[PDB]
């Protein structure tokens, strides 16, 4: 598939290590570290940068400091491509002191010119991993605070932020903090991921954001197998390219099972105030035990050409340690695929790879061809598995004539013409010029594929099977071939039937060093074209009808998306004029639904996308109609718009032109399904005593608890009715509503008069007093976004006023407060039975 | 039922399906009906004129072969064949049965930790208890020793020429250089040789918390012939005080060779440790399984919870509180192997997906377990007969293969040969060829023809056209197309098309049944291969599933709490997903948020039950109906009101099972105004 093996270019050295780090850099030059080559006394590690022009490497001329260092120089590595930044790190610095050897990081920042670079707690290996930020290197020291891990950020060579999370009863020690670290861009805000692979036994890997100026730790996830090594590698992915990250792969390469060794993980970025959880696993090939998959992460950008960022895994214990590299697509819904596209095998590269996927990096072009490189690393070699464009090629296959004359079939020098094109496209975008791409095809025509005793042949083969090859350009390209009847087909009834399926293979570019193009894999290898046969329902006349389609919701008033799942369109077809040949009918509608049945004719269908029905094939009779329920299944995190515009028309054999009833469209409104609960809560004052004697101002609060316990964020208009005066005395003074959550919200306040005059004989009726019997104030919260699974404390406070109180028979009166939330009814509902939930009371009883 | 795709000769019908059975009677099918009504369900079969003589489903079977003369056999029987049948379960009973006087070898390997210290301490004068506690079981016991601290590398231990030398913290003690495994004495039975060579043993230290034992046992299981084994029961007890090290920890240390798990052993020194890192948890737990070692994880309160969750990797394994100085060595190890030897894991080895052996399992005390993935059994007496039900079921007329049942923990194994016992023993053979038109030949009663003749009896050559007449009989009625239009008639029969559309096979009588024209689930029609599959219309389902396309599970239903009540009492499960009433919430109906709080309105039930007051003219018993007063406290909803008398009633409204039933826990302290 798209990574090139048969003619990948190798690199060689004799240094110890060579090939256990490497990091791409502008233009066409690779950083590759040697952790264990040593080159004078108490001096380990150099950097070796690679040349795809010279074919060869050369040591950077690195002045490393006299500090006895040892540094593993290479062990780990870092770039940016704008502006051009390299980052070269030594963890292991054996700072061989009086008592005991301490282990520290030592870090070089290079800029256009590998010449000269600065050089700016113990145990804590500052540079294990490294991230160049937009102000600065990010060094993670997997050793600090007995191997919790923290990682320091750096605006400059002197001033720097520490970063970690908050230390609980030393359930975070071991954890090896920053053994792994990615950026994530939130509205290109810079943030932070860190994995402790070692966390207990089990593995975590948390978020860090700048919450107003400071760094917190707001959602982490964590591992279920001891020993499964949970977090060893990140890679945050953005599929959509949007600016905006969208996932994190958390990578266990130790994870065991009786097949199986290792096992990586998505996590996409939890929304709002939710919680952090994982949804999808991937796995290496089965029989393969300690495979080590998912030791190497890297973003290889987009590789087929479909704009969604894919990303390559290593495993490099496959096959007794000679290893594999594993690609996985990003899938369009903000996802990967759950199974791998490719795997590179180290056996069919060379028997001396051992290793092999022990270290990835992708993300620029080294070729200068225009498309993406990955370098790989193993024990003394490193390869660069260039990418090959892909090809995708599009067949049109134009009898002609349309159809097959009636005087040639009905009842062995019977002969018809067929066009057949092919169309090599790219699918992605490089710096290729025209006519470079060669690409060799063979295909086979097959007429009635599937049938014994086909009813045509061809004429320059004599058979019904043509097999032809030829070397073919990035252009359109066209031949034609003539078709012929052995026989007379007394049996009418289905079309012949043309089948291409071909296989294409790309011719080496001698330019750019002997790269081949590669057919996509999911590229549609088989295509089928119809040759109807002439109809004769009439005098010798050619075939017309005048089918028409109408459907409605009906007893249907709006689509609820959150329940129920399915909904179905009495769809009704009718055909005047004369019969219809092969009638189908094609829906076409929004993303987010799905078909699921039909129902009444032997009707049968298949599955903005699209659907086709097929209305009693092959027939369909002279004035006839038909009914039925064409069923959809609607997504419980679907997102319509306001309204949805199912669209459907129907089509026919005899390709009459599309009058204005063939197709029908209703947009029906969409209205999101929310369920929001409001109850009192028990810190509420329910009861007080009873106040005659003098007028007092006792503060009373009624917390009206909201929730969001549906799956969409909406925006709420939450509204307090608050009795302030009864008898032209108030019963309240100030009513202030207050949110504990700081959510964004404004609030104001209007006074109505009571709705009866009759207070004086309700109290005897009832004791309640509320805005029947007391002037009421109405304070009005607008929230403009209140998202999902999200609660906030809607509270009221003021002070009580016994200015009105009235000693009716019944010794006790009862305060009611009552909340209700509002909220856009042309857009959003409530489920039924457990929508009467939307208002709440409180009652504050006085009484002796 | 027995589902049949165009199905045309004997051994096709036993492919089609595990309920299916043939006929061999010549009387069953006459000039109008096709071959395939051979195939059907056995009842069926019974009321058109089959026979119990005439059938041949034809079952599938074993047979055990058992030896007379050999007395407390572990394991039997010792090797049995099986004639499988695709989809019909075969089933046979291997029997357990605990022997008495095995020997135990056991090899004690430690941390040597500067917190192993008092341990230490203690161990070195126990290995007389632990042999003769070995002897308190069966005779002729073994005991072994074994140490290991962690890699001599940083960060794992500082490299400095004066730290190597005296690694240990306390400065002023004498303690040895850090090394990663030493192999200490033979495997005997002499508790003399134990207590000299244990005793040259000291003390040492690493930096890091965790320690390296996983690759001391790595090659405690790689050197067998150093370390002593003999073919009889092999314990490893570890005893750890803290976490360890695993597999990609070295990379801190510049060390990134995996582990081989070959014998590395020179002068009893674990040397060339630098130069591999640790092992993965999952390279110890297999390499001990294929050598019949089990662990004992000696591991202290903090690191119990830890260390059971190697018991879900390691099969054979046991995990103790082992006290903070290693008092209860000998009392562990006794209770681990009475857990180990009553626990009786019974597992295969490997074998290809075709077949899905499955086990029933009979345990002794009381317990049964069904369709397990393997066997399982707790309480297995001495002496007390066992028995496993082992189902093997096939789906393919595997060719002649072979796999190995195992008794985990023992060397006893069970042969199973698997034969296809697709093929058919019909008779019909010795019937004339007039039959057949003198052109092919009679088995099962159908006449079987050659390359040169087709039909149901040969009448029909391949080189001759098919006669109008025979493809006039084609049809269901008189608006029906030749075939449903999607095949030929050949000799009187719907030869189907193929479809080059994936997956549409095109079969039934009158060639006009398509596979794929059921109704879909998530896209794919009856879910896909893996829930079910599609006859013209209607779904059928593998078992477990149900529904119209086999989107409904009725198998390891989600319905269920874990106090076995569908939906905790207060809503239906229609396809295997809980419907609820009222404002209650999914998936198990547990809590129901936004209802108001109920806690106002039971006070005239509260007020009653725990005050022992009489009635409220209304019996109190009748005034509240499905209610509980718990004598402990419970958990759950806190409410407080005022009472009758004008009192504080505080009280605690736990839900349970059922609909509007709780249980209450009254403060008896009453305040009141
Ligand atoms: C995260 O880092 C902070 C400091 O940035 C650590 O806080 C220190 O913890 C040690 C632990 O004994 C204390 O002795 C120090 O006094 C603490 N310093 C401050 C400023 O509070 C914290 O322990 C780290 N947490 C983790 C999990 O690594
Ligand atoms: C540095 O590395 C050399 C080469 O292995 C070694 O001999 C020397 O002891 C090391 N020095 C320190 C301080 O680790
Ligand atoms: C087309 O398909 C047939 C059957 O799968 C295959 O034999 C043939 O090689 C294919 N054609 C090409 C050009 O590969
Ligand atoms: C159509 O929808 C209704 C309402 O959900 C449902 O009861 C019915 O079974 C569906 N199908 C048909 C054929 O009416
Ligand atoms: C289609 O569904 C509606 C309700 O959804 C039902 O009233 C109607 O009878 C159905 N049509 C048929 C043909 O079953
Ligand atoms: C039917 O609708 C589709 C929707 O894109 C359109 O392309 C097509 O031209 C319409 N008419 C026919 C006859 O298919
Ligand atoms: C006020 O209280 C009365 C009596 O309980 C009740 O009927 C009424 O609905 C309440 N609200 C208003 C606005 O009157
Ligand atoms: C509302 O207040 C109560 C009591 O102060 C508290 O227990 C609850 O958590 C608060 N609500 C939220 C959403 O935090
Ligand atoms: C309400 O009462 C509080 C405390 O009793 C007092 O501080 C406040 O001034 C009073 N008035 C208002 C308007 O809050
Ligand atoms: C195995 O024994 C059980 C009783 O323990 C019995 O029910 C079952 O039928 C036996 N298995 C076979 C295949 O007979
Ligand atoms: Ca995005
Ligand atoms: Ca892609
Ligand atoms: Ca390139
Ligand atoms: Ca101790």
């Amino acid at each position: 598939f798209n990574l090139d093996t048969e003619n990948a270019m190798t690199f060689q050295e004799n240094a110890r290590g060579f090939g256990q780090s490497v990091v791409q850099l502008q233009g066409s030059r690779v950083v590759v570290g040697a952790p264990q080559e040593i080159v004078a006394a108490n001096q380990r590690g150099s950097l070796y940068q690679c040349d795809y022009s010279t074919g060869s490497c050369e040591p950077i001329r690195l002045q490393v400091p006299v500090e006895a260092v040892n540094m593993s120089l290479g062990l780990s590595l870092a770039a940016t491509t704008s502006p051009p930044q390299l980052l070269a790190c030594g963890p292991t610095v054996h700072q061989t002191c009086s008592e005991n050897t301490y282990v520290k990081g030592l870090c070089f920042l290079f800029g256009s010119n590998l010449r000269q670079q600065p050089q700016k707690h113990e145990m804590s290996q500052e540079g294990f991993s490294a991230a160049i930020t937009s102000n600065g290197p990010l060094l993670s020291t997997v050793g600090s605070y007995d191997w919790a891990g923290g990682v320091f950020l750096y605006t400059s060579k002197e001033k720097s932020t520490f970063i970690n999370m908050t230390r609980v009863d030393s359930d975070m020690n071991d954890a090896y903090l920053g053994y792994a670290a990615a950026i994530i861009l939130r509205n290109r805000v810079q943030s932070l991921v860190l994995g402790a692979p070692r966390y207990q036994h089990i593995g975590l890997v948390a978020m860090f954001r700048q919450n107003t100026g400071m760094w917190e730790s707001n959602a982490n996830v964590k591992g279920t197998q001891i020993g499964a090594y949970f977090g060893a590698s990140l890679c945050s992915v953005d599929v959509d390219s949007n600016g905006s990250t969208d996932l994190v792969l958390i990578g266990a390469p130790h994870y065991y099972e009786q097949t199986r060794g290792g096992q990586v993980s998505v996590c996409p970025l939890p929304r709002g105030r939710a919680r952090w959880q994982c949804d999808a696993v991937l796995y290496g090939e089965q029989g393969q035990p300690w495979g080590r998959f998912g030791a190497a992460l890297t973003v290889l950008g987009d590789v087929n050409g479909d704009k969604l960022t894919d990303v390559a895994i290593g495993a490099p214990g496959e096959e007794d340690n000679r290893g594999a590299v594993y690609l996985f697509h990003g899938t369009s819904g903000s996802g990967i695929s759950p199974s791998h596209s490719q795997r590179i095998a180290g056996s069919k590269l060379s028997p001396r790879l051992q290793y092999f996927g022990q270290s990835l990096s992708g993300g620029q072009d080294l070729t200068m061809d225009g498309l993406v490189d990955l370098t790989v690393g193993a024990q003394g070699h490193v390869l660069l598995l260039r990418s090959q464009p892909v090809l995708r090629v599009k067949a049109i296959m134009e009898f002609n004539p349309r159809e097959v004359a009636r005087n040639v079939f009905e009842c062995g020098k019977e002969a018809g013409e067929v066009r057949v094109c092919l169309h090599v496209q790219k699918s992605t975008r490089d710096r290729l010029r025209e006519g470079q791409i060669q690409s060799v095809v063979t295909y086979d025509l097959a007429l009635d594929s599937g049938r014994p005793h086909s009813r045509a042949v061809f004429n320059e083969t004599k058979n019904s099977t043509r097999r032809q090859t030829q070397v073919l350009g990035l252009t359109q390209t066209c031949e034609t071939l003539k078709l012929q009847l052995p026989n007379c087909i007394e049996d009418p009834v289905s079309p012949i039937v043309l089948r291409l399926n071909f296989s294409l293979v790309g011719t080496p570019l001698s330019a750019f060093g002997n790269l081949r193009p590669v057919l996509a894999e999911d590229a549609q290898r088989l295509f089928t074209a119809l040759f109807p046969f002439e109809k004769n329902c009439g005098n010798d006349n050619i075939c017309q009808d005048d089918l028409s389609i109408t459907f409605s919701f009906m007893s249907l008033d709006c689509l609820v998306v959150g329940g129920p799942r399915e909904f179905n369109v009495t769809v009704t077809v009718r055909n005047d004029g004369e019969d219809s040949y092969r009638t189908q009918v094609t829906f076409f509608f929004p993303l987010d639904l799905s078909y699921r049945k039909v129902s009444t004719w032997r009707l049968a269908c298949e599955s903005l996308k699209s659907t086709s029905c097929s209305i009693n094939h092959p027939i369909f009779p002279e004035n006839s109609e038909v009914t039925f329920n064409i069923t959809f299944d609607v997504d419980s995190k679907a997102s319509l718009g306001n309204k949805l515009l199912l669209k459907a028309n129907v089509t026919s054999e005899n390709n009459m032109p599309r009058t204005n009833k063939t197709e029908f469209q209703l947009e029906l409104p969409v209205k999101y399904a929310v369920y929001m609960v409001v109850t009192s809560h028990g810190v509420s004052t329910k009861y007080l005593n009873f106040t005659a004697s003098e007028n007092t101002s006792r503060v009373m609060q009624h917390q009206y608890q909201v929730s969001n316990l549906g799956q969409r964020s909406l925006p709420i208009s939450l509204v307090f009715l608050v009795p302030v005066r009864l008898n032209q005395t108030v019963i309240w003074d100030r009513p202030q509503v207050t949110f504990s959550e700081n959510l964004s919200s404004t609030c104001h306040t209007k006074e109505r008069l009571p709705s009866h005059s009759d207070f004086l004989a309700e109290l005897r009726k009832a004791p309640v007093v509320n805005c029947s019997i007391a002037v009421c104030q109405r304070i009005q919260c607008d929230i403009p976004f209140f998202g999902i699974q999200e609660e906030f404390n809607a509270t009221l406070k003021g002070n009580l006023s016994f200015d009105w109180y009235i000693k009716t028979s019944h010794n006790h009166l009862l305060i009611v407060s009552t909340a209700e939330i509002l909220f856009n009814d042309s857009v959003f509902t409530l489920l039924p039975g457990q929508g009467a939930f939307v208002r709440s009371q409180t009652e504050t009883k006085v009484e002796p | 039922e027995c589902t049949k795709f165009k199905v045309s000769s004997c051994r096709e019908c036993i492919e089609s399906g595990p309920g299916c059975t043939w006929c061999q009677k010549l009387n069953f099918t006459g000039p109008g009906d096709p071959d395939s009504i051979r195939c059907d369900t056995r009842p069926q079969l019974l009321m058109r004129g089959c026979a119990a003589d005439d059938i041949m489903d034809p079952t599938s079977l074993a047979e055990t072969q058992e030896d007379h003369n050999g007395g407390q056999k572990q394991l039997s029987p010792q090797k049995v064949t099986l004639y499988l049948r695709p989809g019909q379960a075969a089933a046979f009973n291997v029997t357990f049965r605990r022997a008495k006087g095995y020997p135990i070898d056991l090899y004690y390997l430690m941390d040597l930790s500067y917190s192993m210290l008092d341990d230490l301490r203690n161990v070195k004068k126990l290995g007389g208890d632990l042999l003769r506690a070995l002897n308190e079981i069966t005779e002729s016991g073994r005991i072994g020793f074994g140490s290991f601290v962690d890699k001599t590398v940083l960060p794992f231990v500082n490299t400095h020429p004066d730290k190597l030398r005296n690694p240990c913290p306390n400065k002023e003690k004498e303690c040895q250089p850090p090394f990663a495994f030493r192999h200490v004495l033979k495997l005997t039975n002499n508790s003399n040789q134990f207590q000299t060579e244990v005793g040259k043993q000291l003390i040492s230290g690493n930096l890091d918390a965790p320690e390296g034992g996983l690759d001391a046992m790595m090659q405690v299981a790689a050197c067998p012939e150093e370390i002593g084994w003999r073919n009889v029961t092999r314990l490893l007890v570890f005893a750890t005080d803290d976490g360890f090290h695993f597999a990609g920890d070295g990379k801190l240390g510049a060390i990134l060779t995996p582990n081989d798990g070959r014998c590395h052993l020179e002068d009893n020194l674990y040397k060339r440790s630098n130069e591999f890192d640790y092992p993965s948890v999952g390279q110890l737990a297999h390499k001990l399984a294929e050598n019949n070692i089990q662990p004992i994880f000696a591991v202290t309160s903090r690191m119990v919870k830890t260390y059971e969750k190697l018991t879900e990797i390691i099969p054979k394994s046991a995990v103790g509180e082992l006290s903070e100085d290693s008092s209860n060595v000998v009392h562990l190890i006794k209770n681990a192997y009475n857990k180990l030897s009553s626990r009786v894991f019974l597992d295969h080895n490997a074998l290809p997906d075709t077949l899905k052996v499955t086990y029933d399992s009979f345990c002794s005390n009381g317990v049964t377990h069904r369709n397990q993935p393997r066997g399982d059994c707790d309480g297995v007496q001495i002496n007390v007969p066992i028995t496993f039900q082992v189902k093997v079921t096939a789906t393919e007329c595997i060719q002649e293969q072979s796999f190995v049942i195992r008794a985990l923990g023992f060397t006893d194994i069970v042969t199973v040969q698997v034969l296809p016992q697709c093929e058919c023993r019909c008779r019909d053979q010795s019937r004339d060829r007039s039959l057949c038109h003198g052109k092919g030949f009679l088995e099962c009663g159908i006449c079987r023809c050659d390359t040169g003749y087709i039909g149901k009896n040969c009448e029909c050559q391949t080189q001759g056209r098919s006669s109008q007449e025979l493809e006039g009989s084609c049809r269901k009625d008189n608006n029906s197309i030749i075939c449903s239009g999607l095949g030929d008639c050949v000799c009187g029969q719907c030869l189907c098309h193929t479809s080059d559309v994936p997956g549409k096979l095109i079969y039934g009588q009158y060639c006009e049944c398509d596979t794929i024209n059921c109704e879909r689930y998530n896209g794919q029609v009856c879910g896909g291969p893996g829930r079910g599959l599609c006859f013209c219309g209607k779904c059928r389902c593998h078992p477990g599933f149900e529904g119209s396309a086999c989107q409904c599970e009725r198998t390891t239903e989600g319905c269920l709490n874990p106090r076995r009540v569908e939906c905790s009492g207060r809503g239906r499960c229609r396809c295997n997903v809980c419907e609820c009433h009222s404002g209650y919430q999914l998936p198990l109906c547990q809590e129901c948020p936004g209802c108001p709080s109920p806690c106002g309105k039971y006070i005239s039930c509260a007020e009653c039950l725990k005050f022992e007051k009489g009635p409220f003219g209304k019996n109190c018993s009748a005034a509240c109906p499905g209610l509980q007063l718990s004598n402990n406290p419970v958990k759950g909803r806190t409410c407080k009101e005022r009472d009758s008398e004008g009192c504080w009633v505080a009280y605690t409204l736990e839900q349970q099972d059922g609909m509007d039933r709780y249980l209450i826990y009254v403060d008896e302290s009453r305040e009141c105004v």
